[PDB]
RNA sequence: CGCGACCUCAGAUCAGACGUGGCGACCCGCUGAAUUUAAGCAUAUUAGUCAGCGGAGGAGAAGAAACUAACCAGGAUUCCCUCAGUAACGGCGAGUGAACAGGGAAGAGCCCAGCGCCGAAUCCCCGCCCCGCGGCGGGGCGCGGGACAUGUGGCGUACGGAAGACCCGCUCCCCGGCGCCGCUCGUGGGGGGCCCAAGUCCUUCUGAUCGAGGCCCAGCCCGUGGACGGUGUGAGGCCGGUAGCGGCCCCCGGCGCGCCGGGCCCGGGUCUUCCCGGAGUCGGGUUGCUUGGGAAUGCAGCCCAAAGCGGGUGGUAAACUCCAUCUAAGGCUAAAUACCGGCACGAGACCGAUAGUCAACAAGUACCGUAAGGGAAAGUUGAAAAGAACUUUGAAGAGAGAGUUCAAGAGGGCGUGAAACCGUUAAGAGGUAAACGGGUGGGGUCCGCGCAGUCCGCCCGGAGGAUUCAACCCGGCGGCGCGGUCCGGCCGUGUCGGCGGCCCGGCGGAUCUCCCGCUCCCGUCGGCGGGGGACCGUCCCCCGACCGGCGACCGGCCGCCGCCGGGC
RNA sequence: AACACGGACCAAGGAGUCUAACACGUGCGCGAGUCGGGGGCUCGCACGAAAGCCGCCGUGGCGCAAUGAAGGUGAAGGCCGGCGCGCUCGCCGGCCGAGGUGGGAUCCCGAGGCAGUCCGCCGAGGGCGCACCACCGGCCCGUCUCGCCCGCCGCGCCGGGGA
RNA sequence: UGCGAGUGCCUAGUGGGCCACUUUUGGUAAGCAGAACUGGCGCUGCGGGAUGAACCGAACGCCGGGUUAAGGCGCCCGAUG
RNA sequence: GCCGGCAGUCGGCAGAGCGAGAAAGAGAGUGGCGCGGACGCUACGCCGCGACGAGUAGGAGGGCCGCUGCGGUGAGCCUUGAAGCCUAGGGCGCGGGCCCGGGUGGAGCCGCCGCAGGUGCAGAUCUUGGUGGUAGUAGCAAAUAUUCAAACGAGAACUUUGAAGGCCGAAGUGGAGAAGGGUUCCAUGUGAACAGCAGUUGAACAUGGGUCAGUCGGUCCUGAGAGAUGGGCGAGCGCCGUUC
RNA sequence: CGACUCUUAGCGGUGGAUCACUCGGCUCGUGCGUCGAUGAAGAACGCAGCUAGCUGCGAGAAUUAAUGUGAAUUGCAGGACACAUUGAUCAUCGACACUUCGAACGCACUUGCGGCCCCGGGUUCCUCCCGGGGCUACGCCUGUCUGAGCGUCGCU
């Protein structure tokens, strides 16, 4: 019964809500649960970051946003085949690898190939045994770092 | 309350025509409880009206211009000591308001030395005076985990945990508050502005370097600047006798004029 | 206050876990404190109470300088009885009124090779927080 | 008329295993309404919800595109926000109602059939030996059996792969046992057991103190311990615990190191030659259900029913043509997610015995109905039973005495004991039922501890007493000061100057331009990014002036006045 | 008052609550901006399942722009001088820069008076005119009518402009 | 002639009425049904009409004095005893 | 409602006023002894005039009206007496209600500033529980009937014994079973509660005891029928059917 | 004065309201997240010196064994223990045991009937009889054994 200029509202209440009620107590809890694990992930792996594998340099589709830069699902084949890096061997030295990505343009091929070329640079591979074998790094390399990375591995600028 | 209280009952009103009086009553049996009366808020037993539901507006979000408004009003009130004295705090024998003291008192790590710095301070008849203040709750409480109530006392804002929390930890009434950390909860205890401070040094510098003055920004808070004051002149007792607003005073007619 | 967030700390529980503890807790709880003279020969602050102590009574009706010897522990009721602690019924005979542990002061305790065990035990757990907390 | 293989189908108390049922808060697969709304009602809505059925797990499901998009393109699945109460559906009424993208939590990819190549190179079971065997495994020996060519195992799955020629520098991982060192972050992974500080000090109130006062620095001692509970009240120190990067003793686990017995000698790039797709399935017609999906979103029954530069999709049906994106009809996969059941806990601005779960207690008990099912009422003596010994009346229930307890004015349904109602005593009244309002009068119980009746200041008179008044001296404290304009510090949400701190200062800028890294081209020339460098706005040092203030923000003399103490 | 209904009495319990959507009014903070939702970071959570913080500080919601069913479009003109027909039209440079009328709380000047200067105060009359109301104008989008002009990479079933 | 005026938001309750001077419809008439203006009861107590919806007077915070309206002044019952 | 008034308590740093018919100042200049003065102003406060005071549904405002719990606050109260309850005591406020005095009681409780609600009862043929008038009233009347003496006991109309008189009249008020009941069967003791009076009594209570099978039944067989396996159906728990 | 009736007050009765307590519920949060043919859940029946109900337990029946702890349980008796001894009581519990029905499992629920082996009384197996123990349900997998077929074939 409407009196005196009201705007004709629709709510979604003529279910059965009242058995469906989802309550958000375990918001605090939750975030401890998350945050709790979060740092046992980082202490897992000691010397990886604690964010995981690198994203690459991703472009918006949807015309409406068109400009921003995201972090994407990982990398393409046809951007690793560039750098030298064989794609089953990204994947245990930290680069996100996916399959389903095309690359249509070029300047944002070279953005990734920057990317993950320069990345290389700065990666520090501990060797598989304390005697390091063949491409490994120095031992000088090793003891000013015993420290991980905290946030994303190289941030993504806009 | 349980949604199932006043529902696992199984009951359904008698019809008209009989002496009763139109209420769901229980279905037959030789008990005490049978055709009684439950499903109403009426009835012994039965459901309470409007029964209190888990999804109530229990929390109460505050915008955090308005959050950090009241910790400014509560820091600025630290000083002034007729708001002090007004809130209770036993301040007569302490040397200046804004106790400011070394570091050293971070790197503490007993409280018999902490009770022995209140007295230096002439702080400790606050102290003092929660002792005697310590009593049996009145009403129910005292049956919920409320047993006992006492006084609030000085809180001591530090900067560095060092074993200053590890000191000022028995000693009842005093809360410890971080800089970075600060809380209007124990600021303003009971909505009252009053509350007796002590600060060390690391703490009494940083306080500038949280907000700032009017003329810098925060320098730790990203977009904050103080406040501006509605009106500066606070003492209008010398603003009604400045000889500028008297000389356009007209006379006064202060003649009482009866019937 | 407590820290532990494992520490019950409440009105109802801490009463149910008092009046419903087994046999072997109600021993710990019904501990008494050692007479001043075996204090700095023991270093002990209390200690639960035995069959055959002896004991002198601190407060109550009974209170005063006598000192009496334990007649049996009573456990159920969380209580000890005294020789000399006693009251005369209406018809004659005499019943043990008890007297509660924690009104109660040891002058010297019935040892055996299962106390000694709990005297030094207690006593060397005292001398580690005087060395880690000097 | 038989024997011997093979295929189909039986019997086993054959040898060895497997499933049933229960719980079911969360989940999956079905089946599945009517109350209600639309002010009626039939589509709609309730609602794919209640009920019914089956199935497991500690999570399940889903899950690595026959995807979204039309963008300079994103890229498994799951959850939150937002899109959004939007597109859309709807007797276009009530109402119903998504999805893309973006920001996040988490983030891990893979394996088959086929195509092929390897001498079935494979797997299961029985006997013997060695090891350990309380989640029956590893190695060896057996013309010891069986499965398997109606296809086991290795390489190998759409991201191409395989086989040959040729270039690069090559040889660590896994499994089953054994032992050893680091207690292995919430401060030592987990579980269990035992312990760790300080008043029962003096006096006093009480039945009992945990009450009150005091204890050399506000008091006695501890406080990395002042939470709680018990103790005859109200306990930091009487006790258990509490706090602790505290201590001691067992049991279990993973990560590291070494030994034994095995398996495995498995790469990438270039060139050449080959191969590569899952059928009663997609799709179409029709029907029914569902969905926002609307000329049919999705799921099913019937009929038709394929192709390989093919097929699916590109939110309006159809025909033609360019494109964009995937590869369906096979399968596995933790994490972010839910959890009113159970185990063990913690907490409460929650209720406090007609409340809170039906159930604080021998509660799903007593009891009711043949049954499905329905289903209560019921907490409190006292600090301690010290539960009333004993005398007398009565057969006894019941009393009078006596006795205990501070209290029975707490006497076994006993913490206090209200009202309705009743018994008895004191007073008063009574034939217009009783009761009430206004106004008085009378009579009572108590109150004013009333019954020669309140004081407060100035002055006058005579009777008495102080180590005393004014004015001076010294010391201290305080106020004021236009001291017309004393000297010196401090501050300014006021400025000037040095534009000095610029480097012996940081921040921000959509203000400009020696070094480093990258690709393109022939040590050089052009591009991109970053770091210096200059500029601007904003915070800091120096001198002086000016302005304001110390009256939200002062130091020493000086001048005046007031107060106190001591001399007179 | 009823020959209308309920009420023998007493004790306890007993009925406009909560969530969401809103509209208006009010208080506060910021302000053409506002907000921290959600998430993450500090200290183990006693109090703390609190607080503080964020090139996440704006992803996003709301608002700053509306009008059309949609393809789409989208909120200012005037003065002065010159070039072609004074053609109220097209093209070049400076100025005002968001209209006007009426009513408008306040404030300014203010004749005079409370030999002769300054501080106020009142003052006939004259004004720029807050907010707000009414009206006339002006501008944007959809639509109707009357017509001409301009431009090109593609001269057209093109696009734009006027009243 | 008298009165300080204008204007904008939300907004409960109401949507069964009745009576009376006058006008008046149907009906023989009605304490009947149905209309117009105005005033009342509803929502309102008080004095009076013995009693009382609407009749006359008069509208109300708690009181003292005085004076009245309508009604009244043999007694009930104040007042012509 | 008043363009209401009151910051003026401007004191040997002083001169104590602006109720008064008339638009504006108890305004600055320049030439001719005795240390003195009542209240105040929670400016959400104080004070002065004028008018008015009804009220249903309804709306608004103030509650130093009240209950419960929470954050502060009263160096708050309390076993030399808290809450609760009673009161022919003293009172306050228009009122919601509140403060003391006495008695019982024995262990927690109250005021102020804000916060929050499961917050105020006279009714709802309201719920639960308790108690009245009725009222010592209706009633203890279906089936012919009891009387005398003795015993036990404290107690006899109801128990037992003896005698008398009766009734059921063999389709019984008898002697035995089936179904059902489950210790009710028997002895002793009690008379607290039940046997609508009583009871020395009972099917009430407390102690104990008591049911013995080759031949008596069940057990075996099958009837009406029920119900598996095979088979079929069903999304499914499972359903159909008893020779298909 | 009476008897009866009304109001108030004191005291004594019916009644258990109010108040203060609370080994209890409700809600939220955390960890784990585990049933069963080696017999689950549930149910029945028994078990203490005196034991009705609750709880616990299963003919080893108020608990057995072991570990930890260490002088009690208790309402009343009793008796173990020396606490100078694995030792009273408690908790943990990892060894043993766990009656009947119940998915319930030899056939059906009357607790009645069966069969196949082994052992001891009968007996010195020679058949009855008795007692004890192990088996005997359905569905289904691998393998073994014995089979069936005018199924397809060869040998004859």
């Amino acid at each position: 019964a409407p009196s005196r200029n009201g705007m004709i509202l629709k709510p979604h209440f003529h279910k059965d809500w009242q058995r469906r009620v989802a309550t958000w107590f375990n918001q605090p809890a939750r975030k401890i649960r998350r945050r709790k694990a979060r740092q046992a992930r980082a202490r897992r792996i000691a010397p990886r970051p604690a964010s995981g594998p690198l994203r690459p340099i991703v472009r918006c589709p949807t015309v409406r946003y068109h400009t921003k830069v995201r972090a994407g699902r990982g990398f393409s084949l046809e951007e690793l085949r560039v750098a030298g890096i064989h794609k089953k061997v990204a994947r245990t030295i930290g680069i996100s690898v996916d399959p389903r990505r095309r690359n249509k343009s070029t300047e944002s091929l070279q953005a990734n190939v920057q990317r993950l070329k320069e990345y290389r640079s700065k990666l520090v591979l501990f060797p598989r045994k304390p005697s390091a074998p063949k491409k490994g790094d120095s031992s000088a390399e090793e003891l000013k770092l015993a420290t991980q990375l905290t946030g994303p591995v190289m941030p993504i600028r806009n | 309350v349980s949604e199932l209280a006043g529902h696992q009952t199984s009951a359904e009103s008698w019809g008209t025509g009989r002496a009763v009086a139109r209420i769901p009553r229980v279905r037959g049996g030789g008990t005490h409880r049978s055709g009684q009366g439950a499903f109403g808020n009426m009835c012994r037993g039965g459901r309470m009206f409007a029964p209190t539901k888990t999804w109530r507006r229990w929390h109460r979000r505050v915008n955090t211009t308005q959050k950090r408004y009241a910790i400014c009003s509560a820091l600025a009130a630290s000083a002034l000591p007729a708001l002090v004295m007004s809130k209770g705090h036993r301040i007569e024998e302490v040397p200046e308001l804004p106790l400011v003291v070394e570091d050293k008192v971070e790197g503490y790590k007993k409280t018999k030395e902490a009770v022995l710095l209140l007295k230096k301070l002439k702080a400790w008849n606050d102290i003092k005076k929660v002792y005697a203040s310590q009593r049996m709750r009145a009403g129910k409480g005292k049956m919920r985990n409320r047993r006992r109530i006492q006084r609030r006392g000085p809180c001591v804002i530090y900067n560095e945990d060092n074993g200053i929390v590890k000191a000022f930890r028995n000693i009842p009434g005093i809360t410890l508050l971080n800089v970075t950390k600060l809380n209007i909860l124990k600021l303003a205890p009971g909505g009252h502005v009053g509350r007796f401070c002590i600060w060390t040094e690391s703490a009494f510098r940083k306080l500038d370097d949280l907000y700032g003055t009017w003329r810098k920004a925060a320098s730790l808070k990203s977009n904050y600047n103080l406040p501006m004051h509605k009106m500066l002149n606070t003492d209008l007792s010398r603003i009604l006798k400045s000889p500028e607003i008297q000389r356009a005073l007209r006379a006064p007619r202060k003649k009482i004029h009866r019937r | 206050m407590k820290f532990n967030p494992f520490v019950t700390s409440d009105r109802s529980k801490n009463r149910k876990r008092h009046f419903n503890a087994p046999s072997h807790i109600r021993r710990k709880i019904m501990s008494s404190p050692l007479s001043k003279e075996l204090r700095q020969k023991y270093n002990v602050r209390s200690m639960p109470i035995r069959k055959d102590d002896e004991v002198q009574v601190v407060r109550g009706h009974y209170k005063g300088q006598q000192i009496g010897k334990v007649v049996q522990v009573y456990r159920k009721k969380y209580v000890i009885y005294i020789e000399r602690v006693q009251r005369e019924k209406a018809n004659g005979t005499t019943v043990h009124v008890g007297i509660h542990p924690s009104k109660v002061v040891i002058t010297r305790l019935k040892l055996d090779k299962d106390r000694k065990k709990i005297l030094e035990r207690k006593a060397k757990s005292r001398q580690v927080g005087k060395e880690k907390g000097k």
